């Protein structure tokens, strides 16, 4: 899993080399930048539900077609809104791992690898999550190096979508 | 390969949780703790040459039997790859020290390494011995009160310890 | 040239990656310690004679059979003192170098690289080396994570000497 | 691949010299000017999809012929490498900035790209304007004086510039 | 471009080996089959007008918010509309192209490599062009071996695009 | 790999005999049924990806389990695998039915697939599901008896379920 | 085994890909192919003894030494004609099974493989065979497109001795 | 690697165009005229071993100095290595019949070929020689009007020398 | 892989000690023997290709089963692989011969052939008739004593005829 | 080309080795030899003609076919014969060659290298270089260590066609 | 174990060769040379110790320091003479199984490999040992040819640690 | 690679023709002088470290601009690279010394090698210094007339001497 520290080790056993200097800068970096990130992650733990509404609801205004198309992918019967309440949750809650691990390796490894394959092979529009991440990013309440974080790998998400 | 923080990341999504109080709490104290762990890394990763140097030379003065003819550490060669897995041991052992878990400990040192020496025909139980000889000398090192903001580093040690002995028990 | 930013960039790139959150509190553990560091680096700097010449003499008094041994290698002749007094100077500004970059990078390339291959084809004892650098990392003078950016450089040093 | 830093301990091992108190200085003063740094990285790259989407949006606006049959942006395939080609550009364009140097940009992007447009016929020219579009973007993007602590940053934006500016010339 | 004739070819190729019996029976499926082959690439060509507009209106009335959506993406504006019939084109003019060509060659060199990444970059949905592709093959008019032909290369575009 | 022919002609090899009336007959009427084997090749592989998708949807249905936290087809990573799996086994199959000897399905994918699923942990009874899922929709499309000249099947239809049984089977 | 089927597969397999149109195209060859096959196949065999021997004796004709000469790779004995007659025999079953699989691949790996190997360690002459196989292909009284398979897989074997 | 289809199929792709009327006559035609082109192929193909044979023998007759002690011919291995290359030119000269392309001749083969023999030393005007024989030799087999339909075939007849001149031009 | 020298420098190493007056006396005979041994492999070396056509010859003639339809030296490529098996037993026996060590014949050879021929399901007393018949050849051109200066090489060819049974061993 | 010294050379530098002992010892088992060898050289280059002629009446005389059957590849013709001891002549020259530079480096090269392509190519059968070279090896006239030279050799040539 | 022998039998296996003239050239280098090798072992292993004192004292006279110095691996204490008269031993005893083999594999294999390592993990100066090689090689007391393979093995030991 | 005798042989077969009464007589004493070659080798190479050594050390006292800052054969890493340089030269000197002929060294060594020093900034013209260095040291090593049965070796050391001046010549 793709953190500052394993990311640090790696580079030091790659070359069969002991750490030095440089690593412990960077996990320097990690270990400082812990308070920021913990906040944000508090935070969006504690305010997920009301946002995960706040978001599904912005899919669903935006993209009204969803929540009216005859489909197993769209979001026009309770088991295909319970379906969309509980990925934008993935979402979230990966958004918090990544904050709490200092990387995006908790995303990359749970999330993002086999995202393509999946929207596709499921009919799932990347324009609906993104939608639900633009809103979580605007609404989550947080104020500067906390969302700075927050909005890094919220963004980063988004990236991934597009 | 995992660090605490990703070790608590992934336990949670088994579960598909958010984390609780308790988990930030502990995650937020082990990075107050984290000068105290880099001083202990820096330390014995700057002492890892007379670490694995005396150590070896106390082994072969407490089992002469391994640097006679017939002998396994006998020959330059052997002697060489023995100095050699010393360093391989304590290099992993710092890394899990840095990442406060035995995960890249364990995968890329310790696993399948009791069946190797098997094979090779190298006595485990002496390579046992040398672990210990690294571990006390690099607590000894990492502990040494001078030159530093005094303080409790109980917890950091006694974990070292943890991956020094797990380490030894792997081998043995 | 091995360094922080650059072990960020070649980590990134090595995956045909962006930088992520990960690398920038790589590179922030770096700018954060550049304090001690340059510090360190300033105040070797700015006494570097005074110890070069503690240091030369540290090794003369601890192997006196290097001042009047018959040999190109050894300091019995004043050209002999001559290139050791610029080999210790070479590792002490390779150390300030080190400081400067916030990693072993300079001392890799520019010293490390080929030593054994040196010291094996001129007769040169590393034991030496060792000596003048632990004379150096006692008599610096510095104080606090000035001294532990210094102590740890030189002592990789001598790890690499051992 | 050399950073400021890494660039001044070289330049100075050329001569054979210690670092004077300019030069001392001059590194604490891009120091004290990283978190800017930090940010504008952050920033750019935190919109590259939309700067590279944008920016061949307004491109193939511009210049119709590259994607109507027989351009060279026609297909999906000379499309996807050409956006992909984009991203490249924008990539070690970031790495530069993060690193206050251009040499990861030069030799890992720029050397010798020139001539590989030239041998499959890509027209350099228009690279060029796709990689103005994605400065002005990124630009914008980075000095968004929006969310953001109070400050210049004119001198960081000039080097960001630089850098665009730098790999446009080395295509056109 | 992958062919009968061609992948005969790079067999006998790739094991240094001269034609044989095999290839030819195989070049021989090819020629036979030519004459269904042919008859739906004429028949697609001559209608291929009357049914792009069949076909961009089954698009714009399976899924009305790409005509009233704001975005560059959707057929909300002239140009959109037009980028639209220009993309539907593409794709019947492609099938005509493996049906004289005997093979999937033409799709796959000209099409299908890149379309995930376009589609991605360039927010286009590919149910939009499934559509599309299901109106052409309900209403191309064609009976027997010449309907086979057109209905295994549009299906091979719909999967391509699931 | 082998097919019916190639089968026939090993099988008389090791006698060292050449091939009799009967074979003759049989090989010949392999020959005169060769455009029903095509036409279901055809159809199977024109709806594969519904063929995978819809078995999926209704696997998933019917075991949550599967797709919760913890589960084995849990995060996309492992469900684009599942995916691909089925992907893998219904092109193997059909690759088998063009054949009509089920040598490819068996060494190039049915061979060790038992051990590599018990090794990942999978669950290879749920993959057998699948692969039923998949049977039955492949079933129904190939003989699906719109929009074709009319005839009889049903020998090609239990060869088909012939390999499809054959995988689950030794998934299971 | 090399067959028509077999290259379609293993053309579509070392791609990842499930089969297309092509592949069905040359299969078709094949199955169209495989009448005027069959019929040579059926012919061969039911004369293949008369054969056998009208071709054993064109080689013993061309050939006098082969039937007067010591050795034990001659003819001059009763086993070496027996051994003569059993390969002939080989070739011919050969030819029927090349011509019953729809390629050469029975020939390529119960015969051609290893041929130069033995024809050296065992002093056998190609040429022998390659009479034996020009009297087979004057004397297999096949008109037509039967004709035209058998010989081909008989010259392949002619160019495999030569 | 294209055949005559795939040419017509790109070369109306360069242009954004469905085929016109012509170009869908011109291909029917080509199939119309399948059979000749195969039996050309197959004859070849089958007499390949004496067309080379022969052609090489009536090289080494009208040049001698080619087989003579310091000739390029000389040795085993040399001599191995021309009938090599003269059986790989009428390999890749099938390939471009069976294709109606010299698309497969021209990069598999004669690239860069006049540069191998120009730095080793071969005489390429003497491979033209060779090609030359080849040429007569397989246009007499594919022509034999002996054992065959009766037809015209002279088209055919002109495109295959077409491709064995390009060759001999090619090394020359 | 040892010679008979290395093997004695070997055993005292192990020992940590220097050579005694018995071992000089032994290894200085083996040199003093040199000229026989170097007979006798240039003798087998140039009658190998005879030695293992006439062992073949004879074995199926013995056991006609092996070289019938069904039999595992049946086909070209099977008898190519048995001829070649032979060859590669003969070789490595006379490289043994020179070294006056069976160490490479074990390790390059013989170690795991048994397993080899088991999974294959080639019979390995077939192969050891096989080694017999080349062994009694061998030995008979190697002691033959005609022109060659005379003398006694019994000695010798009972540790030939030692390596020779070793292998029949290993693989039966 | 395969010689004593060149095989100790490529040995040394596989390795990135100077030379040792060891290669010496072997240079040295070379210019001891030498002395039969160069013996031999010169007896079979002095009596070269003679013995051709000896040796390719050996031949036409255990193969009497060679000297009456139409073929270019037989002796039936004066250009026939005068190709024949052409190459008895090449490969007394070869053997000659291999004894003046100590090893098997020059008939490798010039002669073994292509020698099955060739004798396939144009029905050369080797059995009749087989007897060539049995006759050269009993008439060449010598006795002891140069016997062995020549005779080592010429069986290499043996074995090389068998 | 690299001997001549097997270097030549390595030579020949390489290219799944049998064995040729060539090696048994070597390998005649090797017997011939024998003799002197043996003698010289032979004499080396009579008069072993009298000069291994001769030469440990050649190292403390030649370097006196290593006689009081404090340090584990320096002769001044009774376990450090003892180390350092023991790995003379060794030396010596490489040497005569050098001459032995005839060959460098004895000391390549046992004392060579792993000696940069071991002398610089523990401190040990290479021209400590040059000076008692040099000691042994002025006073080993052979004339000819075995002062030449003696001379041989030790000169490659000091190039080694050179 | 060819040795002398190769050469002479490689020179005949050029012109088909066997060797005459006068080549017979240079090899022969070739063959004759063969000692006093083997001599060399083994003084050259015995010494190479020391010869390598001095020439390098008298090298950097008549040229110190390469062992300053900027220089060349500044920092480690080029001073190992250098020293290499010098031995890898030596030593295929040694390798044509025993060959009796240049042509290993000028394949493996020499050929291309003036390139390499142009683009990598050496001067040439000082590794030239320095194989003039090792050429006067090698000579009088291998020309020491103590401790050798006394003799003519001019003609070898002027080969010797040839050696090396073709190196100085091809790299300067
Ligand atoms: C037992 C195998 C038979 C036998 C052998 C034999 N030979 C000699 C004498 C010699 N053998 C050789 C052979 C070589 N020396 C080499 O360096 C090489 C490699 C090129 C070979 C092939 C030589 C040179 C001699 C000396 C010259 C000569 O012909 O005498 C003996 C005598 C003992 C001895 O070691 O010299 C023997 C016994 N003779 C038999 O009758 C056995 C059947």
């Amino acid at each position: 899993m793709k953190t500052p520290i394993t990311e640090a080790i790696a580079a030091a056993d790659t070359q069969g080399r002991f750490l030095s200097n440089t690593e412990l800068q960077a996990v320097d970096g990690r270990f400082k930048r812990a308070v920021a990130s913990m906040e944000a992650a508090r935070a969006l733990t504690n305010n997920a539900q009301s946002l995960i509404d706040g978001a599904a609801q912005a899919v669903y205004q935006k993209f009204p077609y969803t929540t009216t198309m005859q489909g197993s992918q769209y979001a026009s019967t309770p088991e295909g809104k319970a379906k969309c309440a509980r990925d934008i949750g993935y979402y979230l809650r990966m958004v918090t791992y990544c904050l709490v691990a200092g990387g995006t390796g908790p995303m990359d490894e749970y999330l993002i690898a086999g995202l393509s394959e999946i929207n596709s092979t499921f009919d799932l529009s990347p324009s609906w999550y993104i939608e639900a991440l633009k809103y979580i990013k605007a609404n989550h309440g947080l104020t500067g190096q906390a969302a700075v974080e927050a909005n890094a790998y919220i963004d980063y998400a988004i990236n991934a979508l597009s | 390969m995992l660090d605490a923080f990703a070790k608590v990341v992934a336990q949670a999504d088994a579960r598909g949780e958010f984390l609780t109080n308790a988990q930030f709490d502990a995650l937020s104290n082990l990075v107050k703790e984290g000068n105290k762990r880099l001083d202990a890394v820096n330390r014995i990763t700057s002492n890892a040459s007379t670490i694995v140097a005396n150590a070896a030379r106390a082994l072969f003065a407490e089992q002469p039997q391994l640097i006679q003819p017939g002998g396994n550490a006998y020959t330059n060669r052997r002697m060489a790859a023995c100095l050699r897995d010393m360093e391989i041991i304590l290099r992993y052992v710092t890394y899990a020290i840095l990442a406060g878990d035995s995960s890249v400990l364990d995968d890329r040192c310790l696993n399948g390494l009791r069946e190797t020496y098997q094979a090779l025909g190298t006595p485990g139980s002496s390579v046992a011995v040398a672990i210990q000889k690294m571990k006390d000398a690099a607590i000894a090192i990492a502990n040494d009160p001078n030159g530093i903001t005094p303080g409790d580093c109980s917890a950091l040690m006694s974990e070292i310890a943890g991956y020094f002995d797990r380490a030894a028990a792997a081998v043995a």
